[PDB]
């Protein structure tokens, strides 16, 4: 997924920005990918 | 070629020019301070 | 080129690391890239001698301590879970 950033790839992101610059598109990708794997984490607590 | 040319057309007639198979180097472009605007979207001047 | 051995590199301005070796599977002669379902590259093009590699992780590793407790002796045991010793 996106999420809303210039692209998908952590690498290819990280090596076409000014750093002060990237720093405000990676926060979206970390709270996309935290909040995806809260969901699994609480499913299979339900199942156990 | 295009940064020395003595004349431009005009802002209804604009002219596109092709740039392949070639090596560059931009740093001409941003070394100079003769340039008054220099604005880069999606990329760092440097990263070029 | 060098192989055989977990390294950083770059590829036509797209950066890596992994072990990159010989590929066998037949790559048509107008395509560039290999991906797979995480969206990850995995096979790459060379432009210069026109071969195709295959780009694989190096080892990833886990560690775990076996221990039976401090208040009595002060030894433990290493466990590695996927290593092929
Ligand atoms: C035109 O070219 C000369 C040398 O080729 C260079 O010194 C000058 O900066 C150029 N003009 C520009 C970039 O506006
Ligand atoms: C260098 O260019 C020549 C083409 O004349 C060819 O050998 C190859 O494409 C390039 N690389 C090496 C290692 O020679
Ligand atoms: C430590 O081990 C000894 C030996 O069994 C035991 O008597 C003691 O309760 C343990 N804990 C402490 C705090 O000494
Ligand atoms: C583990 O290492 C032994 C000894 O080299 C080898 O025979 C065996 O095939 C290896 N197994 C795996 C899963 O790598």
């Amino acid at each position: 997924s996106n999420f809303g950033a210039i692209s998908s790839v952590l690498n290819d992101i990280l090596s076409r920005l000014d750093p002060p610059e990237a720093e405000v598109q990676i926060d979206r990708l970390i709270t996309g990918r935290l909040q995806s794997l809260q969901t699994y984490v609480t499913q299979q607590l339900i199942r156990a | 070629e295009v940064f020395n040319a003595t004349r431009f057309a005009s802002v209804y007639a604009w002219n596109r020019k092709r740039i392949s198979n070639c090596v560059a180097d931009y740093s001409v472009l941003y070394n100079s301070a003769s340039f008054s605007t220099f604005k880069c979207y999606g990329v760092s001047p440097t990263k070029l | 080129l060098v192989k055989n051995k977990c390294v950083n590199f770059n590829f036509n301005g797209l950066t890596g690391t992994g072990v990159l070796t010989e590929s066998n599977k037949k790559f048509l002669p107008f395509q560039q890239f290999g991906r797979d379902i995480a969206d990850t590259t995995d096979a790459v093009r060379d432009p210069q001698t026109l071969e195709i590699l295959d780009i694989t992780p190096c080892s990833f590793g886990g560690v775990s301590v076996i221990t039976p407790g401090t208040n009595t002796s002060n030894q433990v045991a290493v466990l590695y879970q996927d290593v092929n010793c």
